[PDB]
Protein backbone atom coordinates (compact mmCIF):
# COMPACT_ATOMS: atom_id res chain seq x y z
CA UNK A 1 0.00 0.00 0.00
CA UNK A 2 2.86 2.46 0.71
CA UNK A 3 3.89 2.04 -2.92
CA UNK A 4 0.35 2.06 -4.27
CA UNK A 5 -0.13 5.34 -2.40
CA UNK A 6 2.61 7.25 -4.23
CA UNK A 7 1.06 6.46 -7.60
CA UNK A 8 -2.35 7.48 -6.27
CA UNK A 9 -1.05 10.75 -4.83
CA UNK A 10 0.69 11.57 -8.11
CA UNK A 11 -2.37 10.85 -10.25
CA UNK A 12 -4.69 12.68 -7.85
CA UNK A 13 -2.44 15.74 -7.63
CA UNK A 14 -2.28 16.15 -11.43
CA UNK A 15 -6.05 16.07 -11.81
CA UNK A 16 -6.57 18.37 -8.84
CA UNK A 17 -3.98 20.97 -9.84
CA UNK A 18 -5.07 20.88 -13.48
CA UNK A 19 -1.97 19.37 -15.13
CA UNK A 20 -4.26 16.56 -16.29
CA UNK A 21 -7.45 18.10 -17.75
CA UNK A 22 -10.56 15.95 -17.39
CA UNK A 23 -14.30 16.37 -18.01
CA UNK A 24 -16.65 17.59 -15.30
CA UNK A 25 -18.17 14.13 -15.13
CA UNK A 26 -14.78 12.45 -14.77
CA UNK A 27 -13.52 14.95 -12.19
CA UNK A 28 -16.60 14.12 -10.09
CA UNK A 29 -16.02 10.41 -10.52
CA UNK A 30 -12.45 10.94 -9.31
CA UNK A 31 -13.66 12.86 -6.26
CA UNK A 32 -16.03 9.99 -5.51
CA UNK A 33 -13.07 7.63 -5.29
CA UNK A 34 -11.19 10.24 -3.29
CA UNK A 35 -14.08 10.41 -0.80
CA UNK A 36 -14.23 6.64 -0.40
CA UNK A 37 -10.46 6.78 0.22
CA UNK A 38 -10.55 9.62 2.77
CA UNK A 39 -13.82 8.88 4.58
CA UNK A 40 -14.50 5.21 3.97
CA UNK A 41 -17.95 4.01 2.76
CA UNK A 42 -20.44 6.79 1.97
CA UNK A 43 -22.65 7.93 4.88
CA UNK A 44 -25.68 9.68 3.42
CA UNK A 45 -26.33 11.53 6.70
CA UNK A 46 -22.99 13.33 6.92
CA UNK A 47 -21.50 13.14 3.43
CA UNK A 48 -23.93 15.73 2.08
CA UNK A 49 -23.87 19.20 0.48
CA UNK A 50 -21.49 21.52 2.28
CA UNK A 51 -19.41 18.69 3.75
CA UNK A 52 -16.46 18.91 1.37
CA UNK A 53 -13.91 21.67 0.94
CA UNK A 54 -14.44 21.47 -2.82
CA UNK A 55 -11.04 22.92 -3.72
CA UNK A 56 -9.53 19.79 -2.17
CA UNK A 57 -11.60 17.44 -4.35
CA UNK A 58 -12.09 19.08 -7.74
CA UNK A 59 -9.95 20.85 -10.35
CA UNK A 60 -10.22 24.62 -9.85
CA UNK A 61 -12.30 25.12 -13.01
CA UNK A 62 -15.12 22.96 -11.58
CA UNK A 63 -15.48 24.29 -8.05
CA UNK A 64 -18.29 26.77 -8.77
CA UNK A 65 -20.03 24.13 -10.88
CA UNK A 66 -22.28 22.46 -8.24
CA UNK A 67 -20.64 19.05 -8.51
CA UNK A 68 -21.41 17.78 -5.02
CA UNK A 69 -24.43 15.72 -6.11
CA UNK A 70 -22.46 13.76 -8.70
CA UNK A 71 -19.49 13.40 -6.34
CA UNK A 72 -21.54 11.79 -3.57
CA UNK A 73 -23.28 9.63 -6.14
CA UNK A 74 -19.91 8.30 -7.29
CA UNK A 75 -18.90 7.87 -3.64
CA UNK A 76 -22.10 6.03 -2.74
CA UNK A 77 -21.56 3.76 -5.75
CA UNK A 78 -18.18 2.62 -4.36
CA UNK A 79 -20.22 0.90 -1.67
CA UNK A 80 -17.90 -0.74 0.86
CA UNK A 81 -14.94 -0.72 -1.52
CA UNK A 82 -11.58 -0.83 0.30
CA UNK A 83 -9.13 2.06 0.37
CA UNK A 84 -6.69 -0.05 -1.64
CA UNK A 85 -9.26 -0.95 -4.29
CA UNK A 86 -10.42 2.67 -4.44
CA UNK A 87 -6.85 3.86 -5.12
CA UNK A 88 -6.12 1.29 -7.82
CA UNK A 89 -9.39 2.24 -9.55
CA UNK A 90 -8.55 5.94 -9.28
CA UNK A 91 -5.09 5.34 -10.74
CA UNK A 92 -6.37 3.17 -13.58
CA UNK A 93 -9.22 5.54 -14.37
CA UNK A 94 -6.71 8.33 -14.89
CA UNK A 95 -4.53 6.04 -17.03
CA UNK A 96 -7.53 5.13 -19.21
CA UNK A 97 -7.99 8.71 -20.47
CA UNK A 98 -6.29 9.97 -23.65
CA UNK A 99 -5.47 13.18 -21.76
CA UNK A 100 -3.21 11.17 -19.43
CA UNK A 101 0.50 12.01 -19.60
CA UNK A 102 -0.02 14.88 -22.04
CA UNK A 103 1.46 18.40 -21.66
CA UNK A 104 -1.40 20.79 -22.36
CA UNK A 105 -1.47 24.45 -23.33
CA UNK A 106 -4.56 26.64 -23.57
CA UNK A 107 -5.08 28.45 -26.86
CA UNK A 108 -7.66 30.18 -29.05
CA UNK A 109 -8.85 28.90 -32.44
CA UNK A 110 -10.68 30.54 -35.36
CA UNK A 111 -15.45 34.69 -32.24
CA UNK A 112 -12.46 32.51 -31.32
CA UNK A 113 -12.70 29.14 -29.58
CA UNK A 114 -10.70 28.23 -26.47
CA UNK A 115 -8.94 24.91 -26.95
CA UNK A 116 -6.54 22.56 -25.22
CA UNK A 117 -3.44 21.88 -27.33
CA UNK A 118 -1.53 18.81 -26.21
CA UNK A 119 1.97 17.58 -26.98
CA UNK A 120 3.53 14.19 -26.20
CA UNK A 121 6.69 12.37 -27.27
CA UNK A 122 4.91 11.34 -30.46
CA UNK A 123 2.03 13.61 -31.39
CA UNK A 124 -0.01 16.80 -31.19
CA UNK A 125 -3.69 16.79 -30.23
CA UNK A 126 -6.54 19.29 -30.26
CA UNK A 127 -8.87 18.81 -27.30
CA UNK A 128 -12.17 20.48 -26.41
CA UNK A 129 -11.40 22.82 -23.52
CA UNK A 130 -14.80 21.96 -22.04
CA UNK A 131 -15.47 18.22 -22.57
CA UNK A 132 -11.76 17.34 -22.83
CA UNK A 133 -12.54 15.19 -25.89
CA UNK A 134 -9.76 14.50 -28.40
CA UNK A 135 -10.98 16.31 -31.52
CA UNK A 136 -7.95 15.80 -33.77
CA UNK A 137 -4.53 14.17 -33.57
CA UNK A 138 -1.33 14.59 -35.63
CA UNK A 139 1.74 12.37 -35.61
CA UNK A 140 4.96 14.30 -34.79
CA UNK A 141 6.87 12.34 -37.42
CA UNK A 142 4.78 14.27 -39.99
CA UNK A 143 5.80 17.69 -38.67
CA UNK A 144 7.24 19.88 -41.45
CA UNK A 145 7.77 23.30 -39.83
CA UNK A 146 6.36 25.78 -37.34
CA UNK A 147 6.23 29.50 -36.57
CA UNK A 148 6.10 30.99 -33.09
CA UNK A 149 5.49 34.69 -32.48
CA UNK A 150 4.79 36.48 -29.15
CA UNK A 151 1.03 36.14 -29.68
CA UNK A 152 0.62 33.01 -31.80
CA UNK A 153 1.95 29.62 -32.79
CA UNK A 154 1.52 27.90 -36.16
CA UNK A 155 2.06 24.29 -37.15
CA UNK A 156 2.45 22.81 -40.62
CA UNK A 157 2.01 19.07 -40.95
CA UNK A 158 2.20 19.23 -44.74
CA UNK A 159 -1.57 18.85 -45.14
CA UNK A 160 -2.72 20.53 -48.37
CA UNK A 161 -6.45 19.92 -47.86
CA UNK A 162 -7.07 22.17 -44.85
CA UNK A 163 -3.79 24.12 -44.75
CA UNK A 164 -1.88 25.29 -41.69
CA UNK A 165 -2.96 25.18 -38.06
CA UNK A 166 -2.60 28.52 -36.27
CA UNK A 167 -3.73 29.50 -32.76
CA UNK A 168 -3.53 32.46 -30.39
CA UNK A 169 -1.18 31.95 -27.46
CA UNK A 170 1.65 33.74 -25.67
CA UNK A 171 3.39 30.42 -25.10
CA UNK A 172 4.34 29.75 -28.71
CA UNK A 173 8.04 29.49 -27.86
CA UNK A 174 7.43 27.19 -24.89
CA UNK A 175 5.53 24.82 -27.16
CA UNK A 176 8.09 25.00 -29.99
CA UNK A 177 10.84 23.93 -27.56
CA UNK A 178 8.82 20.95 -26.32
CA UNK A 179 8.21 19.90 -29.93
CA UNK A 180 11.83 20.45 -31.05
CA UNK A 181 13.23 18.35 -28.20
CA UNK A 182 10.83 15.52 -28.99
CA UNK A 183 11.50 15.40 -32.71
CA UNK A 184 15.23 15.41 -31.95
CA UNK A 185 14.69 11.76 -31.05
CA UNK A 186 11.90 10.63 -33.43
CA UNK A 187 12.87 12.30 -36.75
CA UNK B 1 5.03 33.50 -41.09
CA UNK B 2 8.68 33.36 -40.06
CA UNK B 3 8.96 29.57 -40.20
CA UNK B 4 11.47 27.26 -38.54
CA UNK B 5 11.95 24.14 -40.65
CA UNK B 6 11.70 20.85 -38.78
CA UNK B 7 14.22 19.38 -41.22
CA UNK B 8 11.96 16.34 -41.52
CA UNK B 9 13.50 13.75 -43.93
CA UNK B 10 10.00 12.90 -45.15
CA UNK B 11 9.94 16.27 -46.90
CA UNK B 12 13.65 17.16 -47.07
CA UNK B 13 15.26 13.97 -48.42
Amino acid sequence: PVQLNLLYVQARDDILNGSHPVSFDKACEFAGYQCQIQFGPHNEQKHKPGFLELKDFLPKEYIKQKGERKIFMAHKNCGNMSEIEAKVRYVKLARSLKTYGVSFFLVKEKKLVPRLLGITKECVMRVDEKTKEVIQEWSLTNIKRWAASPKSFTLDFGDYQDGYYSVQTTEGEQIAQLIAGYIDIIL
Amino acid sequence: HMWDTANNPLYKE
